[PDB]
């Protein structure tokens, strides 16, 4: 995935071949591990973009993306 | 696309005093930083976000703010504080610095010792002539030097150089050098450097007549 | 164990280009931003660049758009900054700091000095400065030494070959038409001079010169 | 709530936006009685042959002045016309080269995204929600 | 995931932590690799169960699950 930013915050452009794998990227505050559980398809015009909240010792609820060290934005296409 | 504007450019303080250093951003950011830079050293991070200490930062430093305002606070100054300190923003592209705040040690006021030096005979072979005033061991750093030739102020050709604050006595020293052509130098007799400083109600005046002994 | 290792100091001519390296270690190079940072002598820091080594996206400070060109080699975990059409204002240090998610420069390099100069190597003129003719009043006396017209920095100025070290003020050099000038003062009690000799010594390594000037009381015309 | 990054359990504010790109539109026009253009052919009744001898064709508007039409060989004929009774609170709907005459206030009530006639951007559509549906939201998407 | 069977055929009970990762399980006919591209959430009462077809050198169409050696059934919850 391509690591960029959205208003100072890290942003992940996730491609199709990353479905099912732990997303890791270094940050001043250590290594960040986001988990993507998404309709994740091929990167195209039909993108969706939203935030993966920070979750410390809390079970996830009503979400398919979350990181454990620093909240991150994520973007991926839905095409197939 | 945002400036950051940091409030004292300077700052005198004594050990134990509680310094505060502000940072003013031209639009609302939440990601700032305050670095610290020592005279012959890299900058180091000291604050991160708007209030996170970096690991291996003394709890003497604190950071607080929001909504375009941002404020470093040094809660009881140590000798090892004395430095520049440096806001950033990292919330929009072109990441910006502030213009840096220069916290330096302080002491009782001290008048400069002023000495004036005509051009050396060796320099006067050259067609240039430098008249030097040394203004030594003074405090505070703020000082102004006015040069005169036969009563007339001369501003062009004046070069001033300051030492860093002395590591033992906390004073400053300055050289002020008036450079003119040898031809002009030998067409005048009186040369004066006048030092305005808070330790005297009128400037200290050092002057010589070129042709006298 | 995070380290950034910059290249070593560079001279250079105006109109030249330079090519500063950055060598990261102790972290995933791809994972974090790489940020160049000008600081001119007696100025603040000045952000320049930012380069994400996963995808080689730059940004630029507009002020340095056209001046700089950032690039990374993944394979060597190295970042590079070119600087092009160098001018005297480009004389500065250039630090490479890694970011950590946000824009926060959390690890710096040792800093590359770049020093844009025409000037050719020139030994200083060294002038002894005795007090005003007829001397001064008071129990102490101040002597001077003026070091004019040299390039490059540094010089090493001493008094009495370093045996006279107290009471000395040696001022930072300033540029004067492309050449450096500095001065030094020494203050001694008046029983010490001129009855005993005081000499300014100035070494200029780049020209391999070492000059001594004894301070001699002035005499009338 | 705790399951999605919040300290408290409760309702939170969420907002969603999507770029709207129109791919096919229709436009309704208003026909003014004036600016209507009638074509009239004036043919000389001579009986000459063909199988190069067209009658003069002239186009006029209820706002044009008296016409002086030249008929090669015979001189000119002068005439003036009036659109003497055709209605236009109506509108003419165009759906890709095929048009219809529709009543106003019906055209204006159509539940579809639209743009004021004098536009050229074709981007700033009004009431896009008419062609958009927002599903029930989730904590973050 | 828990490997069981459904009428002689292999059945995969897939949990939440497996979203985005290749599913491998040994079978007499070699190693089977199913690909899950699914609303895959937490295992709960709201399950859905269906088949992941065998796909040999054919691009997938109108499906989010498929294996490349032996057709497999899959089951997962949608809770979050």
């Amino acid at each position: 995935f391509h690591l960029t930013t959205r208003n100072g915050e890290p942003h992940m452009i996730v491609s199709r071949q990353e479905k099912g794998k732990s997303l890791l990227f270094k940050t001043e505050d250590g290594v960040n591990m986001c988990t993507l559980m998404a309709d994740l398809g091929e990167l195209c015009e039909d993108t969706i973009t939203y935030k993966c909240p920070l979750l410390r010792q809390n079970e996830p609820e009503d979400i398919d993306c979350w990181c454990n060290s620093t909240s991150t934005w994520v973007t991926y296409g839905t095409c197939t | 696309a945002i400036v950051a504007t940091q409030s004292p450019a300077i700052m005198s303080a004594s050990p134990g005093e509680k310094v505060t250093i502000s940072c003013s951003a031209s639009s609302s950011v939440s990601y700032m930083y305050w670095y610290q830079q020592k005279p012959g050293s890299s900058p180091k991070p000291w604050i991160y976000r708007t209030s996170n200490l970096a690991s291996g930062v003394p709890t003497r430093f604190s950071g607080s703010g929001s909504g375009t305002s941002y404020s470093f606070t040094i809660s009881s100054m140590e000798a090892e504080d004395a430095a520049t300190y440096y806001c950033q923003q990292y919330h929009n592209y072109p990441r910006t610095f502030g213009g840096g705040t220069k916290a330096k040690s302080a002491r009782a006021d001290a008048a400069p010792t002023v000495s004036i030096f005509p051009p050396s005979s060796e320099q006067l072979t050259s067609g240039g002539a430098s008249v030097v005033c040394f203004l030594n061991n003074f405090y505070p750093k703020d000082i102004n030097v006015k040069w005169k030739i036969d009563g007339s102020e001369r501003q062009n050709g004046v070069l001033n150089s300051w030492t860093d604050q002395d590591s033992k006595d906390s004073t400053y020293s300055m050289s002020s050098t008036l450079t003119l052509t040898k031809d002009e130098y030998e067409r005048h007799n009186s040369y004066t450097c006048e030092a305005t400083h808070k330790t005297s109600t009128s400037p200290i005046v050092k002057s010589f007549n070129r042709n006298e002994c | 164990a995070a380290q950034l290792q910059e290249s070593g100091p560079e001279l250079v001519k105006p109109g030249a280009s330079v090519k500063i390296s950055c060598k990261a270690s102790g972290y995933t190079f791809t994972d974090y931003f790489i940020n160049w940072v000008r600081q001119s002598h007696g100025k603040s820091l000045e952000w320049i660049g930012d380069f994400y080594p996963n995808n080689r996206g730059p940004t630029y400070n507009q002020k340095f758009e056209g001046k700089a060109t950032l690039t990374v080699d993944k394979s060597s975990s190295t970042a590079y900054m070119e600087l092009r059409s160098l001018t005297s204002d480009d004389s500065a240090v250039y630090y490479c700091a890694r970011g950590l998610w946000d824009a926060w420069l959390s690890y710096w390099g040792q800093g590359t000095l770049v020093t844009v100069s025409a000037a050719k190597t020139t030994a200083p003129s060294v002038y002894p400065l005795a007090p005003v003719c007829g001397g001064t009043t008071g129990s102490s006396v101040t002597l001077g030494c003026l070091v004019k017209g040299y390039f490059p920095e540094p010089v090493t100025l001493t008094w009495n070959s370093g045996s006279l070290s107290s009471g000395v003020h040696t001022f930072p050099a300033l540029l004067q038409s492309g050449l450096y000038t500095l001065s030094s003062s020494v203050t001694v009690t008046s029983n010490t001079w001129p009855s005993q000799t005081i000499t300014c010594n100035v070494a200029h390594p780049a020209s391999s010169t070492k000059v001594d000037k004894k301070i001699e009381p002035r005499v009338p015309i | 709530g705790w399951g999605n990054g919040c300290g408290l359990f409760g309702k939170g504010g969420i907002v969603t936006c999507a770029m709207f790109r129109c791919k096919k539109n229709m436009e309704g026009k208003v026909v003014q009685p004036e600016n209507l253009e009638y074509t009239i052919v004036i043919t000389p009744h001579s009986g000459e042959e063909h199988a190069g001898k067209h009658g003069k064709e002239i186009k006029i508007t209820p706002q044009s002045s008296i016409t002086e039409a030249e008929l090669t060989g015979y001189g000119t004929v002068t005439m003036e016309c009036s659109p003497r009774t055709l209605d236009f609170e109506m509108v003419l709907l165009q759906m890709e080269n095929k048009a219809w005459l529709v009543h106003r206030q019906w055209f204006l009530d159509l539940p579809l995204p639209w743009l004021p006639g004098a536009d050229t951007q074709g981007s700033n559509w009004i009431q896009k929600e008419t062609l958009v549906t927002f599903k029930n939201p989730h904590a973050k998407k």
